[PDB]
């Protein structure tokens, strides 16, 4: 629901990024951070089928491989070879 | 006039200036996960697989307007932690944050080191951003990832595992005392690669598919075979398996950028920006597999390599090397065939500066602020001699200087390997850039450097050909190189590339004036109250006795730090050896040995770093003159005067870190006489034989001293003498010194620069003092000079500047670099930094934005002698 | 008259015969736990700590009546698994048990291997006991522990990790076919230590406290120092830290025994037994720390070392070496200074035989049954030459022979290093023991062995002094030694001890007749229908073409196995290096290098093992005479005759594995003529130049062949030629051979023994055939002879036997050992084992209880030509 | 309750042992495996304060160390530095 969650988001730094479409700088947090109608979800462990059981901090379990491991929900997943959109 | 920067460059710089230095966890999460998932795998492969995953599973970031792409992380000024190397400087902070208790105090080195609060630095937590190591912004939601990623490393990071074995050396306690007093600035494990020159040869010559094929062939040839080598024969097989894995990693990483470029193209409504995206997709998809087939691909492939290596260890000073020569074959073919114009080449080179400028080194504040002032020292060297001993200057190098003129950024710093064979027009071109006051190009002596190469690396077979391939690792860390035959465009070109591991590792910056202090205070650090060295209890009855006690303390210091730092790097090279750099660095691939097992061609790279040389020499001059020669004062008087800061208020109170002030406290009159004797005693850098003899003696002693010690590679140490920013923190912990320098204030910058405000006989007297010894005796010698802009007005002033450089070089001087600025301007930017966002100054072996330099170094830069003509 | 065994001995032996071979989990549990708890520790130290814990956390068992104490485990005939080395031979069984499904089928080698079902062997599960690997009884309740302990090692055991890299060798598939067909008996990882000689010097000289002190001194000297050695300089420090850890381990382990003794004393009411338990408490409490100060302590200390090493890896053939010389200084002081009588020393020596006899090797059935027949080859060598080149025979050595006479047990086997300098009375003493038919002592040629040492280890600087210190690792694996100066009793004695790693590892038993078979069958294994070698499709048109094709398959076999076994052993030496043995083996401690990094003085130890040499030579002789020389038969007819077993029933049906039984079928007469020509062709061992020339040619070929290959230590392979029990399994997988030997029956035994029933020209003719080449060209040469007890009746019998040995020895014969038995007693015992529980026979380099020997080897032994004079 | 669980038990093999007091052979299972009045418990993980939560197979948790690890109840503990009788 934030630019930060969008596939069109271009990362810059800890506080802001760019919208690929508008090429305008957008905030991660707070006022002006909500997704626009053109939103497309960026691939993240948080929206992967192999990601489960997060805790309060977003730390969860990756079942992508035979042996389970931990993962984090906000971890970028566009380059994980096992990512599978939920 | 300087042509304006390209539109892309300008837009990207606009975005650049707003960016925050950001640490995230992706690479670290992936390295950690893959490492442990492969627990029990042969170390070389386990390591390569982990690095491979930490690269190729990251989110790839591409910005609009970019032509050249890639970054260390998904962020633009991004980095990540390496808890498997070291974590103590953040892991207690992180865990305090999760537990909601007060973050613990920094250690001494970090605490005395300043990170510039301005620019992109995040020196304080704000909003949802945590400041890590007083510099890096990490989103709050990643702190828990930081903690969980770092936890498995307790007891076993290079840091902690090496500390266990260090605790078994007889000198451990002594070593601890030295670190805690900041007599030694930092630990080698902090940045175990760097201060070296990367070698781009392999990918440029073969492409990644080609390298994988070579690995498969070697595996088939040697897997299970030792030859006659019971030590490393069997290990060749695992090396090639490891190299296949890391190479697949680098390939997948490039594919990720291609895929991202493809996506962005698909949603780009601006046709022009869409074209870039599609060019990027092609370039990245190509260099994922093929030998580069044009300039764009080739320079982009060097970036992939460069980013690959700075992502496999925390490090500074992975030098680009002589990119203008490496890429000349790719450049000239594109211009020949009309694939690119020079202006288009200049655009890539402009954009390239942004990429290099954005490389961050995530490490403790003692390193990032205390030493680096944030710069990562990706040094690009120019000219020198080629394989055949002729001028190496290429037409591409002119363009690199041009790009540095049109797009003024701190990186890459440019370094002219000044040589008599260099064409005048290139020399003038370089000088016209230097006179701008960007700080680059710096000027280093090709002949002196080659001489040091032949001397230091002679025992390893260094020849004239490899010596000619040398250039600067990091700022000034002369690093071995060699030429390798790049076939391209139907011809073979011998291109340079680095040929050693780190040349800026071992015994790190020793605050020599501080060691002198403790000679005078009988081993007790009066700044902290802590007894650091065993009291010597010697009556300092003579200059010789005092100097001998300094030597004794220096050798003890060197000994215990050396032993511990050997363990640090040895643990690192055995459990954490380079993957990417072991692929790239000759002769690893040829021998089937990685960097840890001396695959590199030249391994006598480990060294000893001095700091505060001139402060130290000037202090000896003062003591010898005022106490032992003229007997005008007693050693007790001198010591008392130093301990009381000559009655002046201390920098610990005033926060002025140069002689620029001296808040003249009442008690100063008490010391006014001795203080004047101290200021007035002969000073280095005035062609004064009294001071210069001491300086000369120091050099012959220190050469002899360092070479008695052996690195983990079994090679003698040598001297590296730069300051970087270290004269800040080490000045801070040092009380007033006998040369009249006050407490807590910076040491002299560099190593043959005159101490602040003590050069009173012209620049040439400094040149003369600096060259009373042969600079090739050591790795380097570092000189800073500041000229008033009016001093180099006009093409005449360009020539005047070049002639000043030639005068010094021809005396055998190793290095000179310039500020060209009015110091009033700097004083002004200090009062209001927000008003000077793009102002840069030359500090020491690096250029940096004023706003990201801490006050102590700012003060020091402001106070450097300003020459009028 | 042979005196009765001591009362203690009789009581313990009464107990011994009831014991079941037992596997439990304590050591394995503790090794595993400690291993993973120290994950990330430097490998040497991690390994040392895990081994130390596996010893010092085990339940210590002491039996009443024992004087010498200690065992591998809390059980008497105990062992435990090493899943970190290998596990596949049991981990599927255990998980199948846990899943309550049928146990998986055995692999080929295991399936064709027989563990003798009598004595202490647990060949089938019963009650609450599971038979592991067809031999070891493990309590059901430990199965879950076995499973849980093994699980972390998936993919990363030596076995499985080395398999991964072996798959990257070009000959992997070829290698697998070789293993599956059992052409190569087993993998080096199964027993990565052993076939070597332990060295007891360090703890005899220093004691454990003393060793720790030495380590502390070395650590202070070298930790963090590389010297000039960039390869292993830094590693020295970790080596000493590791040695300190394992020494603390051995110390604590001894203390556990001391504590157990203390307790047993406290609940013991028999005054005599209580005083004894207290003596044990004192002994064990003493050797936990102090240098041994008497004979009891000294031999007890060698037991601690010996159990220490055999507990750190799966292994067989860790030879005790020349115990009577090593311990002479302790023995002589005690008998001189009123501490012991000779009878008391004899008691400890009898008791010592029980301890060694109870040593078990936990490994696959292919190893324990197919190869070892359960024996663990803790070979004790006697006599030879001392440091100063004089006879080495000591008074203590007579006592060792005496003890082997009074307490007749399989181990330690005794090996006389026959030398012309050996006093006649000791020769006669040893002969008088050999004549008993216990199989020991065996007789090995001191001079030939020393010659092999000088030849093979000459490139590593083997000299006359070290060569004199040699003796047999395992059965006949001539292994380097050296002398070291033991200070004891006011003087220094140069005592022997081993000085190499394993001398029975590399390319393991290659069934040479089976390779010949596949020459004739075009690479197709007709026994199994699997294509093992690519078909050569060469018309076997001449003897030379056939032989050359054999060599080709032999060289291919050797290449692919060698490369995989190098990987196996290389992985082991890098991730599983010895700890106890790396402390003990010179020159590890001196150099600060463990066995993995060539700390041992002599590393040209890896070798190639042949099997079925005579079956092979005899088959060549038959084919050459019958097919190619006389042209009486075609190669096709020969082959068809072989494939059809000459028309007889196969041992696969008859279960008689010798020529003793031959059941005709319908096809019998069809083949009767070619069979007779096969049986009647010249046979090796008859001084028949036709057969002997082939035998000679083979020896020159195999020397040349093996030395083309390199081990993981980067040294040439050489030939090891024994059979152990391996002629069983490998004979089993081989169809009928051209020498008339029928399908599935045993290969000839040893390597220069006559094939069963083919020696028709007397013993001296065997001697003549055997020595047509210089035995020093190889590691060894193994001869078995069987005499009827009447042939050696009385002292003159003794002398006749000795003279027989000397005749052979003097021709250069490397080795001869005797059965002295009426073969009808053997046939009887095979019928009713319960009647002959104590019956022992000599097989090949070992003595074993008849009831624990599988039928194939029994049949083989029964059939050996019996000489009545 | 059994000889096998007694401190005075002398291990021999997978099926039997010796009684230290009598020097007589005693079974681990079946008839004659029952402990006598003189029985004193042998130290094993199963009776250590640091041992807990054994599953049906005797596989429990050892808390003898800061990091917990697995242990097995029948594991001899007379030589474990951390053992303490429950
Ligand atoms: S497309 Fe919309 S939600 Fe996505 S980054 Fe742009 S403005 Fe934000
Ligand atoms: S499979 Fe990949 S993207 Fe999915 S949860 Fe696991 S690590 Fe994240
Ligand atoms: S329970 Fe009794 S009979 Fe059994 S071992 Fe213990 S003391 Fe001996
Ligand atoms: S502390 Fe020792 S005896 Fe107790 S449960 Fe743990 S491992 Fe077993």
């Amino acid at each position: 629901m934030r630019h930060y969650d969008c596939k069109n988001y271009i990362n810059l730094d800890c506080e802001k990024g760019l919208c690929a479409l508008t090429k305008g700088m957008v905030p991660i947090d707070g006022e002006g951070s909500e997704a626009c109608p053109n939103f497309k979800p960026a691939e993240k462990c948080g929206n992967c089928k192999n990601f489960c059981n997060p805790d309060k901090y977003g730390l969860g379990t990756c079942t992508g491989l035979e042996k389970e491991n931990w993962a984090y929900a906000t971890c970028g997943a566009s380059a994980c070879p096992s990512y599978k959109a939920e | 006039d300087i042509p304006e920067a390209k539109e892309s460059t300008q837009k990207l710089m606009d975005i650049y200036y707003t960016l925050k230095v950001t640490a995230d966890m992706e690479a670290a999460y992936w390295y950690n996960r893959t490492w442990w998932e492969n627990d029990g795998e042969v170390i070389e492969v386990r390591r390569a697989k982990a690095v491979a995953a930490s690269l190729s599973h990251m989110t790839p970031t591409i910005l609009p307007y970019e032509k050249l792409v890639m970054n260390k992380t998904k962020n633009v000024r991004g980095a990540f932690p390496f808890p498997w190397v070291c974590a103590s400087f953040f892991n207690a902070q992180a865990e305090a944050l999760m537990n909601e208790v007060d973050a613990p105090a920094e250690n001494e080195a970090d605490s005395v080191s300043v990170v510039g609060a301005g620019g992109g630095n995040v020196t304080e937590s704000y909003g949802n951003v945590i400041s890590i190591a007083k510099k890096f912004g990490m989103r709050k939601e990643e702190i828990p990832v930081l903690v969980k990623t770092s936890k498995p490393w307790e007891g076993i990071s290079v840091e902690e595992l090496s500390n266990k074995y260090s605790k078994m050396t007889p000198g451990y306690d002594q070593f601890k005392n030295i670190m805690e007093s900041v007599i030694c600035m930092f630990d080698s494990f902090a940045i175990p690669q760097g201060r070296e020159v990367i070698n781009y040869y392999m990918p440029l010559q073969y492409g990644f598919d080609g390298i994988i094929k070579l690995c498969d062939e070697k595996i088939a040839e040697v897997m299970g075979e030792a030859g006659d080598d019971g030590d490393f024969g069997m290990s060749r097989g695992y090396y090639y398996a490891a190299m296949k894995e890391i190479t697949k990693g680098l390939s997948a990483w490039c594919e990720n950028y291609s895929k991202r470029a493809k996506y962005l193209a698909s949603i780009e409504t601006d046709s022009e920006i869409k074209a870039n995206y599609e060019k990027i997709e092609e370039v990245m998809g190509n260099i994922a597999h093929k030998k580069p087939a044009n300039f764009w691909e080739a320079i982009q492939m060097t970036l992939c390599c460069h980013f690959g290596v700075v992502n496999e260890d925390p490090q500074s000073g992975l030098s680009i090397g002589r990119l203008g020569q490496v890429l000349q074959p790719f450049y000239e073919k594109d211009v020949e065939d009309g694939i690119m114009t020079d202006e288009e080449v200049i655009e890539l080179l402009e954009l390239y500066r942004i990429k290099i400028t954005c490389i961050e080194c995530f490490a403790s504040a003692g390193v990032s602020g205390g030493v680096l002032s944030g710069n990562t020292f990706n040094n690009l060297s120019l000219g020198g001699q080629n394989y055949d001993g002729l001028s190496a200057v290429t037409p591409l190098e002119y363009l690199i200087v041009e790009a540095g003129m049109r797009n003024q950024t701190p990186q890459p710093t440019l370094s002219v390997l000044y040589d008599e064979k260099t064409p005048e027009d290139f020399l003038m071109k370089a000088a016209s850039c230097t006179k701008l006051g960007l700080g680059y190009p710096a000027w280093m002596n090709n002949q002196t450097g080659m001489n040091f190469m032949m001397r230091n690396y002679g025992p390893e077979g260094m020849d004239l050909h490899d010596a000619r391939a040398w250039c600067l690792g990091g700022c000034l860390e002369s690093a071995p190189g060699c030429f390798l035959p790049l076939e391209y465009n139907g011809k073979v070109t011998m291109i340079p590339g680095g040929a050693s591991p780190t040349c800026g590792t071992g015994v790190h910056f020793i605050g020599m004036p501080k060691v002198l202090e403790l000679v005078l205070t009988n081993g007790l650090d009066k700044r902290t109250g802590k007894q650091v060295y065993p009291p010597h209890n010697k009556k300092l009855d003579s200059y010789e006795t005092m100097v001998n006690q300094w030597k004794e303390y220096m050798e003890l210091t060197t000994d215990v730090v050396n032993r511990c730092n050997n363990i640090q790097m040895d643990i690192w090279r055995k459990y954490n050896m380079p993957a990417v750099n072991s692929l790239l660095k000759p002769d690893c691939f040829k021998k089937g040995k990685h960097i840890g097992t001396m695959g590199a061609r030249y391994n006598s790279c480990i060294n000893f770093e001095s700091c505060g040389t001139i402060t130290f020499v000037n202090s000896l001059s003062s003591i010898k003159k005022n106490v032992f020669d003229d007997s005008k004062f007693t050693i007790e008087e001198m010591t008392d005067a130093m301990l009381n800061n000559f009655g002046f208020k201390t920098a610990y109170e005033t926060e002025v870190f140069s002689p620029d002030f001296r808040e003249s406290t009442d008690k100063s009159t008490k010391y006014e006489k001795i203080f004047a004797a101290c200021v007035n005693a002969p000073k280095y850098g005035n062609a004064d034989k009294y001071a210069d003899e001491i300086f000369k003696a120091y050099h012959y002693y220190i050469y002899d001293m360092t070479h008695k010690f052996r690195s983990y590679y079994g090679k003698p140490l040598y001297l590296c003498q730069i300051s970087v920013s270290t004269h800040g923190p080490q000045g801070f912990v040092t009380l007033a010194t006998a040369d009249g320098r006050l407490a807590g204030t910076t040491y002299s910058d560099g190593s043959v620069s005159a101490a602040a405000g003590t050069d009173k006989n012209g620049i040439y007297a400094i040149f003369e003092s600096a060259t009373v010894y042969d600079h090739s005796m050591h790795q380097n010698a570092q000189m800073n000079l500041k000229l008033h802009p009016t001093a180099v007005k006009g093409i005449n002033g360009t020539r005047k500047l070049l002639d000043l450089v030639r005068a010094y070089m021809r005396k055998g001087g190793f290095h000179v670099q310039f500020n060209v600025v009015d110091s009033k301007t700097l004083r002004d930017a200090q009062l209001t930094p927000e008003k000077y966002r793009e102002l840069m100054v030359r500090v020491a072996g690096f250029t940096q934005y004023w706003c990201e330099i801490g006050k102590p170094i700012q003060d020091e830069v402001i106070y450097r002698t300003e020459y009028d003509k």
